[PDB]
């Protein structure tokens, strides 16, 4: 299969057609997306098999063929950019300036933008390239739009 | 069954569309990782 580093559509035959279910990122040999995205679940890459290493349903998180990656942080400060691969779309970058999730356990950056279900996965990334978080899992506010945590995993 | 296939590198653009408003919400996590609003 493709191991070549980026973003990727995972998609699946289960249902009508060829259908967009999530997004996710190719570093260092390990792929990684939301756990709502694959529920855990085996992926095929054309004639290959990545078969899960880690996930957390809490954190709402998945790594396939290797332990998670990912580790770069947002700064607080600056803006970052979405880049959105909808379903039948192509990847698309969007700038914007985080908002805030504040928890009792502490604060975690949050993007409000508003992309299809299928779009949860994709990476947002800072001004050097890093993947600071994945897009997909967050809340609808009193206005009805959507605000997503940037989610990020613990690199082992 | 599901399968990915490759959609892009990853790279930030410069000149990129700027857009969303930067909200400041208090939230919870519960255990199945759903996010809700806290008032
Ligand atoms: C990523 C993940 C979820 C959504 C979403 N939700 C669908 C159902 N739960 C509330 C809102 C609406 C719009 N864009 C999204 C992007």
């Amino acid at each position: 299969g493709e191991t070549t580093d980026g973003v990727y559509r995972v998609m699946t035959r289960r249902l009508l057609g060829s259908t967009q279910v999530g997004v996710g990122v190719m570093q260092e040999g390990v792929f990684h997306t939301m756990w709502h995205v694959t529920k855990g679940a085996a992926l095929r890459s054309g004639e290959g098999r990545l078969d899960p290493y880690w996930g957390d349903v809490k954190q709402d998180l998945v790594s396939y063929c290797g332990p998670w990656k990912l580790d770069a942080a947002w700064d607080g400060l600056s803006e970052v950019q979405l880049l959105a691969v909808p379903p039948g779309e192509r990847a698309k970058n969007i700038q914007t300036l985080p908002g805030i999730f504040k928890t009792k356990d502490g604060d975690i950056g949050a993007v409000a933008l508003d992309y299809p279900a299928g779009t949860s996965g994709s990476p947002i990334l800072d001004k050097c390239g890093r993947v600071i978080g994945l897009y997909g899992n967050g809340v609808v506010i009193k206005n009805g739009s959507y605000v997503s945590a940037i989610t990020q995993g613990k690199r082992e | 069954d599901m399968y990915i296939e490759r959609a892009g590198d990853i790279t930030w653009e410069k000149d990129a569309e700027v857009t969303g408003n930067s909200p400041r919400l208090d939230v919870a996590l519960d255990e199945s990782g759903d996010f809700s609003l806290v008032e």
